[PDB]
């Protein structure tokens, strides 16, 4: 149980580069090949390239010929994936990763005279352990704490004895932000949306929960809202 | 080099066997012999859980209603009495022409009868139009299948390019889906009009609902 730390959180411009680390607890990346995948959000994955433990093979998609480059420092101790020319395009979640392959000899003809004609090949055979990753937004957006705006029940929001309450979580840039209820005491049928990205470039978002319309009058419900990226946390009362 | 995995989305029935499959252009077996075809599972949150690994053998702790066949060409991954721990979305991976590459992914869901969302509408705080801007927001709660529609009237005129929606990811207890749709306008634009609705279109209602409420009272 290999575990793999990776560099934190980065916002660049467009057309600017990023330079990802990794590193692997006991120096593992000497004795197993490193992976890089990336996925953007609500999308596939996507194979970028790899290096073998052996330091003697690099390889990369098409898409990113060019574009990447896949180092490491002696003794392996960390890993290094730069990708440059950024668009929104790019903007994903890098992960580094570990992988066991398959190093097979291809070609071999038998040279009665001297050393053999061979060549190898590597095979891939198993991705093994997946970073947390990192997170690149490619974005000319400046650090921007969000409002926190109620989403009042009313008669609006209820019906057959449950009514519907949430916060709108407006105008933040970058991702993430985390929510939740009465300091996570409440987890029954709260619903936090994923966010969506405004043409301002800023991110919005709403969590909502559903409760009984009986504890309106005696419950207190209060959505707690953290941005760390701004230092920002927001405890809103929510009233009817 | 290309692979296609189908189907795109696959329902399934708990406790009903599922049935993936994973097609190349160009054979994945080894002169040797091994098919270098690899099967991941990536749920909700989570990085991919290798399941199968040269097309037939499951990963270390990967319960064995997982299994993986084929050659060649042509391979598939069956998951029997599927749970909503199966859910998620279903990646293979070809490793013998370099370079290496991911499938599309099949998507997985547990499929369910049908629900139509309970529709409920949030005006503008008076907080946010203070600061003059108007979000009103409409939930849909609870629905099944996966498919809905949101249509913003204001005083009944259509309204379009000032909204955005966000759906949930399937309850793993009710097998639902939830979803949000936010009409945003200036205060001067939304002083101007009296009724603000949400219509809403789904296979679980005969004919549309209207949530509306009137600005003020």
């Amino acid at each position: 149980q290999v575990q793999l730390v990776q560099s934190g959180a980065e916002v660049k411009k467009p057309g600017s580069s990023v330079k990802v680390s990794c590193k692997a607890s006991g120096n593992s990346f000497s004795n197993h090949d490193v992976h890089w995948v990336r996925q953007a959000t609500g999308q596939g994955l996507e194979w970028m390239g790899w290096m073998s433990h052996e330091g003697d093979k690099t390889g990369l998609a098409q898409k990113f010929q060019g574009r990447v480059t896949i180092t490491r420092d002696s003794g392996a101790s960390t890993v290094y994936m730069e990708l440059r020319g950024l668009t929104a395009d790019d903007t994903a979640i890098y992960y580094c990763l570990t992988g066991s392959k398959h190093r097979l000899r291809d070609y071999f003809l038998y040279n009665e005279y001297g050393p053999n004609y061979e060549e190898w090949g590597d095979y891939l055979a198993t991705l093994d352990v997946w970073g947390h990753g990192t997170a690149v937004t490619v974005s000319s957006a400046s650090t921007k704490g969000p409002s926190v705006f109620p989403l009042a029940p009313s008669s609006k929001s209820t019906s057959g004895g449950t009514a519907a309450l949430g916060c709108l979580v407006k105008d933040y840039f970058p991702e993430p932000v985390t929510v939740s209820w009465n300091s996570g005491a409440l987890t029954s049928g709260v619903h936090t949306f994923p966010a969506v990205l405004q043409s301002s470039g800023l991110y919005s978002l709403s969590s909502v929960v559903t409760v009984p319309s009986s504890s309106l009058g005696t419950q207190t419900y209060i959505c707690n809202v953290n941005h760390k990226p701004s230092n920002t946390k927001v405890d809103k009362k929510v009233e009817p | 080099v290309v692979i296609t995995q189908s189907p795109l989305f696959l329902p399934v029935t708990p406790g009903e066997a599922a049935s993936l499959s994973c097609k190349c252009s160009h054979s994945l077996q080894h002169s040797t012999g091994a098919n270098y075809l690899a099967w991941y599972l990536q749920r909700p949150g989570q990085t991919p859980r290798l399941l199968i690994h040269l097309a037939t053998h499951r990963a270390s702790g990967v319960p064995d209603r997982f299994s993986g066949s084929g050659s060649g060409t042509d391979f598939t991954l069956k998951i029997s009495r599927v749970e909503s721990d199966d859910v998620g979305t279903y990646y293979c991976m070809q490793g013998l022409h370099s370079p290496w590459t991911f499938g599309q992914g099949t998507k997985v869901e547990i499929k369910r009868t049908v629900a139509a969302p309970s529709v409920f509408i949030f005006p503008p705080s008076d907080e946010q139009l203070k600061s003059g801007t108007a979000s009103v927001v409409c939930l849909l709660n609870n629905f099944y299948p996966r498919e809905a529609k949101v249509q913003w009237k204001v005083d009944n005129a259509l309204q379009s390019g000032n909204s955005q929606e966000s759906v949930t990811e399937q309850d793993s207890k009710d097998s639902t889906y939830s979803l949000s749709s936010t009409l945003t306008l200036s205060k001067a634009d939304y002083e101007k009009h009296k009724v603000y609705a949400c219509e809403v279109t789904h296979q679980g209602l005969s004919s549309p609902v209207t949530k509306s409420f009137n600005r003020g009272e």
